[PDB]
């Protein structure tokens, strides 16, 4: 009904809102998210640190 | 039930003197700190931990200086720069 007020008051679980809105509004199966979120490697620090530079440059350099 | 306590030492309940802080440096340990620490500012920060001893604080204040210049820089600068 309001995908905004619900989004705001709870910034902590934006992950759940994203996944649910993937699940229902868009057409993807609630099975193909399950593996990819179960299959993930632990970012172990190293992976995470690199993706994070990566986002940082990319978002900043997109115009 | 409350029963007013009437005592408070801002130094036992807030800042508690920790082991590493409040240690005057032994005249020999300065020689180790000057050679095996890249920047001495991180000898203070203690997330632990972390005794004993200075042979561990060196390993921590070096690894934290490595963890800093790898990412802290990118994240903060980028986020506030623009």
């Amino acid at each position: 009904a309001d995908p905004q007020l619900i989004a705001a008051l709870y910034p902590d679980q934006a992950e759940l809102f994203l996944t649910m809105d993937m699940m229902d509004k868009q057409g993807i199966d609630p099975q193909v998210i399950l593996d990819a979120d179960r299959l993930t490697v632990k970012r172990s620090k190293e992976q995470r640190f690199e993706d994070d530079k990566a986002f940082e440059s990319a978002l900043n350099a997109s115009k | 039930a409350g029963r007013l306590d009437n005592g408070f030492d801002v130094f036992k309940d807030t800042i508690t003197p920790t082991r590493w802080n409040s240690h005057i440096w032994t005249p020999e340990e300065l020689e180790k700190i000057r050679t095996e620490v890249k920047n001495p500012a991180y000898i203070n920060v203690v997330t632990g931990g972390s005794p004993e001893n200075l042979d561990d604080l060196i390993k921590l204040a070096n690894e934290n200086f490595e963890n800093d210049s790898r990412a802290a820089e990118a994240g903060l600068g980028a986020k506030l720069s623009a």
